[PDB]
């Protein structure tokens, strides 16, 4: 089963397969680039997460980030449980050198459609994973 | 991943301008943010510069951070140098998984005319030798700046063992002091005509000599 | 404001276990990376460990890898650094920092705690007198302090009555672990035959008091 998410590392692995991928090391330091996941199903049974060859901000996916400004530092950090409000969520993690794979599993229908963001940081480079999960599709 | 290199120690005067370098070994200095930290003795370090050129609230306009891509190094510039600036300065940069600190540069603000070291050399005491212990004490006081190198000479040949010296410590009059010691056996102290302590200060040496009583 | 107060530490022996505490306040604790930075005596700053907001990421250098353990408490607002199987090399001033991971710097530092690890047991100092020598017209005389452990050692001249020109030199660290310092006093060279000079060496760690009178030769 595929991971609806973003692979930022240059390590292509069969242990985890991502729908989208963007090599972070090829992104400029001053660029505002994001990789976008949009789920729109009546009921869900999906893996969502990312593979970051650097550092993950915040501690995704137990914490996520909902922004309201083009700020440099988040500090507006919410928790996935309160944001999705689907009850018990299964969280995952795996390593592969500097590669950090963080996942979560969503099963069922969510009350209100919600969006959140996770940041992959490599040196001065920074890419956003923005996911949107629809309520009814 | 890389190593940040700083000069061991520098010195300038009041109201002058000093630039502290932080050379990155491998990679580009601009690929990773650089931060600067001021450290006084017996005190917590304080952040002076963050992401390359940013200065936190409370840090004087004197300090400024810069990135020199030609030399692949970062510079902490301190205009109108004050004596309160005299401390240790560390640069920092982070690669994924490891936090790199430079060696640190001990800044010295030359605040008084240069002073020549007062060198006093004591022989092993009467009571020292009877306990089969021998110790030559070379006290160095009233020298500024606080940086001297000591070289002992059994007979008049170099000594490469038994020498222990303290790092320069600041006196009450803002001058510095240090003390060197030479452990011997009472048979080594009396088999030689003399022993001499050479104190090199600013490239000028002062030497004293004692002989077995 | 943001405050970082460290606790724990002290004097330990190699092979034991220590746990330092760092109580954080003035900010949302679960939203910041925290780190431990140490400074060895006569050495520069060295990074030890970093932990993310909820410990989703932990870093160590190869020096303390497996020996140290960093963790945090969300409710107690406290960061810890468990130390096991220590060494004399780990004797350093351990600092606690709050980090801005997105900017790769430490914006707030703790007040610093001291951890001393050694196996040399307690031993009082052997005090030896230093006969006066010229400086002429001015004579410099003192008394020696040798082979003691640990610091500090306080030296007074004439039970506090002699303060003029008294300069006690900072001690040196011998290889074994023991120490050695010297306390010299400069006096007019005319009073060498009429004054009784006695340095009072005090070593409370071993409860050893030694009074050594200094005479000319
Ligand atoms: C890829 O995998 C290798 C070996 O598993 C690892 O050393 C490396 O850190 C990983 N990430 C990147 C970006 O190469």
């Amino acid at each position: 089963k595929v991971i609806h998410g973003c692979n930022f590392s240059s390590n292509v692995s069969s242990k985890h397969t991502f729908t989208d991928s963007l090599d972070i090391s090829l992104v400029d330091d001053s660029a505002h680039i994001s990789c976008n996941v949009h789920l729109s199903e009546p009921k869900y049974n999906h893996l969502v997460g990312l593979n970051c060859p650097g550092d993950i901000i915040p501690d995704c996916f137990f914490q996520v980030y909902q922004p309201e400004s083009e700020e440099l530092e988040p500090s507006n950090i919410v928790y996935l449980d309160s944001q999705i409000n689907i009850g018990d969520i299964e969280y995952y993690e795996d390593a592969e050198g500097d590669d950090k794979i963080k996942l979560f599993g969503i099963v069922g229908s969510i009350p209100k459609t919600t969006s959140f963001t996770c940041i992959c940081k490599k040196d001065k480079k920074s890419a956003y994973m923005t996911v949107t999960i629809d309520s009814a599709g | 991943q890389f190593v940040l290199s700083q000069p061991n120690s520098v010195s300038t005067n009041l109201g002058s301008t000093v630039k502290l370098l932080c050379k990155r070994s491998t990679g580009n200095i601009g690929s990773n943010y650089v931060s600067w930290y001021q450290h006084h003795e017996g005190r917590s370090p304080t952040t002076m510069i963050y992401r390359d050129d940013q200065r936190p609230d409370g840090v004087p306009d004197r300090f400024s951070g810069s990135i020199d891509r030609s030399s692949n190094s970062a510079l902490l510039t301190i205009d109108n140098v004050q004596t309160e600036d005299e401390a240790a300065y560390f640069c920092h940069s982070y690669s994924t998984g490891m936090y790199i600190f430079g060696g640190g540069t001990k800044l010295t603000v030359l605040g008084q005319p240069k002073a020549a070291p007062s060198v006093t050399l004591f022989p092993p005491s009467s009571e020292e030798l009877q306990a089969n212990k021998a110790t030559l004490v070379c006290l160095i006081s009233d020298f500024y700046p606080g940086a001297v190198t000591v070289a002992w000479k059994a007979d008049s040949s170099p000594v490469k063992a038994g020498v222990e010296t303290t790092t320069p410590s600041k006196q009450s009059n803002n001058k510095y002091a240090a003390s060197s010691y030479l452990s011997l056996t009472p048979e080594q102290w009396k088999s030689h005509r003399s022993y001499s302590c050479q104190v090199t200060h600013e490239g000028s040496t002062v030497e004293k000599t004692v002989a077995p009583t | 404001e943001v405050q970082l107060v460290e606790s724990g530490g002290g004097l330990l022996q190699p092979g034991r276990s220590l746990k330092l505490s760092c109580v954080a306040s003035g900010f949302t604790f679960n939203n910041y990376w925290m780190s431990w930075i140490r400074q060895a005596p006569g050495k520069g700053l060295e990074w030890i460990a970093s932990i993310s907001n909820i410990g989703g990421t932990i870093y160590y250098p190869d020096s303390v890898k497996g020996r140290f353990t960093i963790s945090r408490d969300s409710a107690q607002n406290t960061l810890y650094l468990q130390m096991n199987s220590l060494r004399s090399e780990d004797t350093a001033t351990y600092y606690c920092t709050r980090d801005l991971r997105m900017s790769d710097y430490f914006d707030y530092w703790g007040q610093g705690t001291m951890v001393t690890v050694s196996s040399a047991s307690t031993k009082g100092p052997s005090v030896f007198p230093l006969a006066p020598s010229s400086k002429g017209g001015t004579a410099a005389l003192g008394c020696l302090v040798k082979d003691y452990f640990p610091e500090p050692v306080t030296v007074s001249w004439n039970s506090g009555a002699l303060t003029s020109g008294v300069h006690t030199f900072p001690a040196v660290l011998q290889s074994s672990g023991l120490y050695s310092l010297s306390s010299v006093v400069t006096v007019p060279s005319s009073s060498l035959g009429t004054q009784t000079y006695i340095c009072n060496v005090n070593h409370k760690p071993s409860n050893t008091k030694v009074d050594k009178k200094v005479e000319p030769k």
